[PDB]
C-alpha cells in the first residue's frame, strides 16, 4: 500500500553537537536526512472510521453537524460552514454590513486571500503596516488610514497570535466601524480566555488541511456575533447565487479531528513554549512575543534575528537572513519565508482589475502604495525566520530537542554566520 | 457496493496522507481531469470546488467581465443571479457563454455522448453525485484555460512557480478526497 | 465514537520528584492517574485500510500471503500459520517427530501453553530449572533429566531473551534429541544475528494481539527447518482431524503490522536499553542480563530486586516483592508477577488428567515433583518484578523518563521499603 | 452491501482498540453468545476459534474422555478422526454426543428454526461464513459449559480468577487444555451477520 508512515524514529540528539562543525561546512547535521519528514495532518484510525459513519448520512447533515459541533467549541453565536477560508471571509464581511465602495483597513502583511475577500465584497482594501513584535495590524496606524469611506477594520491573527482586539475594537467603536477577524491561523488561540473568531462583528477562518485544526481538504467557516449579520450573510448567498458550500467529506474529517484537537494543541503549546524559553538564552535568536492575555496557537513560529550584534557590523540584514536560512537548512531545520511580498505589491493590487475594468477600486480615490509606507513589515521580512510544519506538527521530544540543539549550535557560530553572510552576493 | 467503494477510496487517499490540493504528489485531480479530457475531446480542463467557479472561469476566460454582456437565455435562477453579481448584462444578439451539463448517478454512464457537442465551453457540474460541490470546465480555448486557473488562489500558475494578469481571485481549489471519489465513480461507471 | 485515544499527553516529569513523598504515603505520584493507560497494539490507519484490501480476497489467500511474508523475514524454510501459539507448538512438536509416550524436557517456568502443547502431542513434560540470570532453561541440568524415553528439549525464549541455543543444541546432538523452540515472546529476537525460531528442528510462536508483533486477535505460526518435519505436521493435521487454521482477519492485521514492526522494535530496544542503564546506577534494582550475542525483544522486562541489602535484614523476600509492587503501582508503574506458580504445581500437572484417565502420563514414570527441584525458578519468583505493557508499548520519551524517575524515587526510599515490607502480614 | 458492513464492524472494533479475547471491556463475544442463547433458548454458550474445540467441549463436558465411547453414527470423516485422536470409541447402543449444524450464508436467516431443537448439546459451526474458523456450543447443561470453558487456556474461570484473585471453579478440574479463544474481531463480524439476517 501507499502510506506516509515514517519508518525511522528520531534518535535523541547528543548535546555535544552544539560543539560540532556546521553541516554547511561539511559537518554532521543535527537532524539526519532520514528524520526530516513531518506528517501533517495527524491522520488516525478514527478519521477513517469517521468517513464510514458520515458516508451513510445525508451530506447536509454531516456539514451542519460539523458546523454546530465546532461552533459550540468556539462559542460563536452563529456560524456558516463554507468551501474555503476565502469564502468565509467574504461572507463575514458582507454579513457584518460591508457594501460596494466601502474601504476596509487590512494589514499589508497577510495571505492574498484576506484582501481578495475584501475585493469580492466589492470593497477597497486599505493596506496598513504591522506591529514589529506581534506582526499584526498596528492599531497606532489606523488614524492615518481612516477616511469617510472606511466601514470596517480586518485584523489577521497572523501566525496564530491574537491581534490587539482591545485597541482595534476601541478604534472601531469611536469611528463606528465593523470589526472582521481573519482567524485562519488562530485555531484554539485565545485572548482573555476567549477564542479568536468571537471578538469581531463577524469572522472568517480557513479550515484547510494545512491548519492546526484541519478538515479533509478545502473548507472554512464564518462566525457572526449578532443574528442580523448571520441573516444578511444568508440573504447574500440567496441573492448572489454563489455556491460556497462545504463538502461532507471535508466536514467528516473535521468531526473526528475535533475530538483530538485538545491533545495535539497541548503538545504544540508545550513544544513552542520550550523553544521560546531556550531561544531566549541565545544571543542570536528570539521566539515570538506573546502578550500576557494571549495564547498563541503556533501555526507558524517566527524567530527574530539579532542583526545588531557587533559581529554583523556593516552586513545587510537580508544577507544574515539568507545565510542563516542556508545554515539551518543544512542542519535539517527548514527555516523558510511564509510571505515574501506585501499584498499592495502583488499583481492583483498593482493592476487592480478586480471584477473587470477596475471595479470596485474605481469606486473610491486611488492610492499609490510605496515601500516607505510599510517599514515595520519590510523590517520583519529581512530580519526574521519562520518555522511552519516543524511546530505545527505536534512533534516528539527528540525532534523538539533536535530543534533546540540546532539553534544553540548556530548560536555558538555567530562569527562563522557573519563570514558566510558577508560572502553572499548583493541582491538588488 | 457503493458505500464500500467510496469508503475504500477515502481510506486509500487518507492512508497516503496526500489530502492537500496544493501538495506535491497530489495525483487525484490530474487523474480526474485526464479522464474527462479523454471522454470529451477537449485539450484543457480546470477543476473547481463549486459550479460558481466554472461559470466565472468561462465568463472571464472570454473577457465577459464587469460591464460586459452575453446571452443569458438558458440560465436558471441561480446562474442569472451570479451573472448579475459579476456585473454582466444580457443580449440575445450574442452567443451563450457555455453549455452546462448537470451530472448525476442517473446519467454518469452516458458522459461520452453528453460531452460530445459543438460547445465552446463545456461545464460539468458533479455536485449531485453527493461527494461535495464540484465542477469541471472543458475547452479547447487555451486563454479560457489559463484565465480559469489564474482566477484560483494557488492555481496551476502559483504552484509551478507578468503574462496573464490576475484580478479578483477565489479559493475554488477542490479537495483531493472529493476529486478521488468522482474519479472512482467515472472509472466504475465505464469511462476508462 | 468508541476510541482508546488518550486525550492527555505525558508531561515531562520533574527531576525533583525523586525527592517527593511516596504515593503510597499520600505523596504525588510520578505518573498521574490520567497518564497510566498504554495503547497496544499500535492500531493505525494502515491497519483499517488493510482490512478493506484483505476482505476482497479469498480468505485462504490472505492467510497464505501473511504466512509467506512473515516467513521470509524470519528466514525459516517452512511455516504453517495456525489459530494460536499453543497449536503452533503442538504442530512443531509433532512435525519434529515427537510421538505418544515420548518425554520432552521443558523449563518449569513458562506459560501453561508450553507444557500443554507437549501433552497435546501426547508426550510427557519433564520439568527443569532455569538459569538465574537469563531465566531460560538451564543447560547445566538436562543430564540428570534425560531418559530412554526422552525425544526432545523444548527451550522457551522467555520474556523475549534467547535461550542458550549453542549449549542446548550441543546437548541435543549428543543425545540425538530434537530441539523445539517456543518463540512466543521472541518476535525479532536474535542470536548471532539470526531470528528466534530458525534454530530448532521446529518452533512455535504466538501471534496474539498482546505480543510485540501482534495479529488481529488470536493467531500463531509454526516453523520447521526441514521439509520432512513440515510434511509430517501437515500429515498430522490430515490424520487428526484438528482444525488449527488461522483467520484471515487476524492474518490481515499481521500483514499491515509487519510493515511497521522495525520502527516499533527500534523504539522498544532504545527504551529498554536506557532503563537497564538507569537501573544499573540504582542500589535496589537491576534490569535483565543480555548475553553479548543476543538481542532482547523486551516483550517483558523482568527486574531483579536486591533483597540482600542491609535494611532488609530478617524480612522475607516475598514481602519485599509485595511491598515494592504496591509502592510502584501507587507511583503509576504497573509492576506485577507474570507467573506465580511453576507449571509442575499447576492443577493439570497435579491431577495429571490429560486426555482423560491420566493419558498420556501413565505411559511414563510417577513424575512427582517438589519445590526442592527448582531452586533458581522459585528464587526468581521471590525476588523479581516484571513490566509487561509498559515497555511492550513503544512509549514516548516522557513516559520512559517517568519510569526512570519512579525507580530512582523508590531507590531513594529503601528504608521505607523495608518498613512497609515488614508490616505485611504472613502468607504461605 | 456486505463488504461495507464487514469493513464497518472491523473498523469499529479496531477503533475501540479492544481486540484481545482476554481484555477487560471486551463485549463482542458476550454479544454473540447472547444472541445465540436468545435464538436457541439455551442457558449457556461457549465460543471457540475452531469446530474442534466445540466438539472436544461437548465430549469432555459429558465425561466422554480417553478410553470412553459414544455414538459416532452421524460424524463426518473429520470428526471421526478427531474422536479417534481423543481416544474415543464407537457404540451404536450409546446416545449421540451432540447435534451439529453448519451455518452458512444460505441458512443464516433460518437460525431460529435450526437451533430451536430438543438436542441437549447444539454445536454451531460458523467457519463457512468466511470470517475464519469459529464454532459455538449451546446447552442447558451447566457442567458442559463449565468444562468447555475450563479446557480453554484463559477461559471464563481463568479470566474471573485473574481479575477477582479467587478461583471461580475449584470443583471443575482441568486436564489437557487448548487455545480455542476466538478473536473478538471475528466474533464481531459473526455478530453483525446474525443481526443483519433477522436473528
Ligand atoms: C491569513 C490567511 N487568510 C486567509 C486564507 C484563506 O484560506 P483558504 O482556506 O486558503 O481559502 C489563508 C490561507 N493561506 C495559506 C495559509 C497556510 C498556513 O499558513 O499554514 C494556505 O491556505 O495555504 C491565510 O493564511
Ligand atoms: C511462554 C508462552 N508460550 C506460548 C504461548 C502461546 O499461547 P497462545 O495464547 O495460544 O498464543 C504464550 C502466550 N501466553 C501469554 C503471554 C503474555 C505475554 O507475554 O504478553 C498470553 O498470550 O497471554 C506464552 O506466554
Amino acid at each position: 500500500m501507499k502510506t506516509d508512515f515514517i519508518m525511522v524514529p528520531t534518535a535523541m540528539p547528543d548535546e555535544k553537537m552544539i560543539n560540532y562543525q556546521l553541516a554547511i561546512d561539511g559537518g554532521e547535521p543535527v537532524i539526519p536526512k532520514a528524520n526530516r519528514k513531518t506528517i501533517f495532518p495527524n491522520i488516525a484510525k478514527e478519521d477513517l472510521f469517521q468517513m464510514m459513519i458520515s458516508v451513510q448520512k445525508p451530506e447536509e447533515m454531516v456539514v451542519s453537524e460539523f458546523a454546530e459541533k465546532y461552533r459550540q467549541r468556539v462559542g460563536a453565536p452563529y456560524a456558516i460552514p463554507t468551501a474555503s477560508g476565502t469564502s468565509s471571509l467574504h461572507l463575514a464581511l458582507v454579513g457584518a454590513g460591508v457594501k460596494a465602495g466601502d474601504e476596509v483597513i487590512v494589514p499589508a502583511f497577510t495571505f492574498i486571500a484576506t484582501a481578495q475577500a475584501i475585493v469580492a465584497a466589492k470593497a477597497i482594501p486599505v493596506f496598513a503596516d504591522i506591529d514589529p513584535q506581534t506582526y499584526c495590524l498596528d492599531p497606532r496606524q489606523l488614524d492615518k488610514k481612516v477616511t469617510a469611506r472606511t466601514k470596517a477594520v480586518m485584523p489577521v491573527h497572523v501566525h496564530g497570535l491574537p491581534a490587539d482586539i482591545d485597541a482595534l475594537a476601541s478604534f472601531c467603536r469611536q469611528h463606528q466601524l465593523a470589526l472582521i477577524e481573519d482567524a485562519s491561523h488562530a485555531h484554539s488561540a485565545t485572548l482573555h480566555g476567549r477564542y479568536c473568531g468571537t471578538f469581531g462583528d463577524a469572522a472568517g477562518q480557513s479550515l484547510m488541511a494545512d491548519k492546526n485544526f484541519p478538515l479533509g481538504g478545502e473548507a472554512g467557516i464564518a462566525f457572526f456575533k449578532e443574528r442580523e449579520s448571520y441573516d444578511r450573510a444568508l440573504a447574500f448567498l440567496e441573492e448572489s447565487g454563489l455556491d460556497y458550500r462545504m463538502s461532507w467529506v471535508a466536514a467528516a474529517f473535521g468531526i473526528s479531528q475535533l475530538d483530538r484537537l485538545d491533545y495535539y494543541d497541548e503538545i504544540r503549546q508545550r513544544n513552542a513554549q520550550r523553544l521560546i524559553d531556550e531561544l531566549a538564552t541565545t544571543r542570536l535568536f528570539t521566539g515570538p512575543m506573546i502578550p500576557a492575555a494571549a495564547k498563541h496557537s503556533f501555526n507558524m513560529f517566527r524567530i527574530k534575528i539579532n542583526t545588531a550584534l557587533p559581529e554583523f557590523k556593516d552586513i545587510p540584514e537580508y544577507k544574515l537572513k539568507l545565510a542563516l536560512q542556508q545554515i539551518l537548512n543544512e542542519e535539517g531545520v527548514f527555516a523558510r519565508e511564509w510571505q515574501n511580498t506585501l499584498l499592495p505589491f502583488h499583481l492583483p493590487f498593482q493592476n487592480k482589475k478586480g471584477f473587470g475594468k477596475g471595479y470596485p477600486f474605481f469606486l473610491g480615490d486611488s492610492q499609490e502604495y510605496k515601500h516607505e509606507h510599510f517599514p515595520n513589515a519590510l523590517q520583519m521580512l529581512r530580519s526574521t525566520l519562520v518555522l511552519c510544519r516543524e511546530l505545527r506538527s505536534p512533534v516528539e521530544y527528540e525532534k523538539l530537542h533536535s530543534y533546540i540543539i540546532t539553534f544553540k549550535k548556530v548560536d555558538k557560530n555567530i562569527q562563522r554566520v557573519a563570514e558566510i553572510a558577508s560572502q553572499i552576493d548583493d541582491v538588488p | 457496493e457503493q458505500l464500500f467503494q467510496v469508503s475504500f477510496v477515502l481510506a486509500r487517499v487518507l492512508t497516503s496522507g496526500i489530502i492537500m490540493s496544493i501538495e506535491k504528489n497530489e495525483n487525484e485531480l490530474k487523474g480526474l481531469e485526464n479522464i474527462l479530457k479523454k471522454t470529451s475531446s477537449k485539450q484543457y480542463a480546470v477543476t473547481f470546488n463549486s459550479i460558481s467557479g466554472a461559470v466565472i472561469g468561462s465568463l472571464w476566460g472570454q473577457d465577459i467581465v464587469y460591464g460586459e454582456a452575453t446571452n443569458q437565455q438558458s440560465l436558471d435562477e441561480q446562474q442569472e443571479k451570479l451573472f448579475k453579481w459579476l456585473g454582466i448584462g444580457h443580449s440575445s444578439l450574442l452567443p451563450e457563454p457555455y453549455t452546462l451539463h448537470a451530472i448525476n448517478w442517473g446519467n454518469i454512464s452516458n458522459l461520452q455522448k453528453i460531452t460530445h457537442e459543438e460547445a465552446h465551453v463545456t461545464l460539468l457540474d458533479f455536485t449531485k453525485l453527493g461527494f461535495g460541490p464540484c465542477a469541471v470546465l472543458l475547452t479547447n480555448n487555451e486563454t479560457i484555460y489559463k484565465k480559469s486557473e489564474r482566477l484560483k488562489i494557488f492555481g496551476a500558475f502559483d504552484l509551478r512557480t507578468k503574462e496573464i494578469k490576475p484580478g479578483l481571485q477565489f479559493n475554488f481549489r477542490l479537495s483531493p478526497l472529493v476529486g478521488a471519489c468522482i474519479k472512482m465513480a467515472l472509472i466504475k461507471m465505464g469511462l476508462n
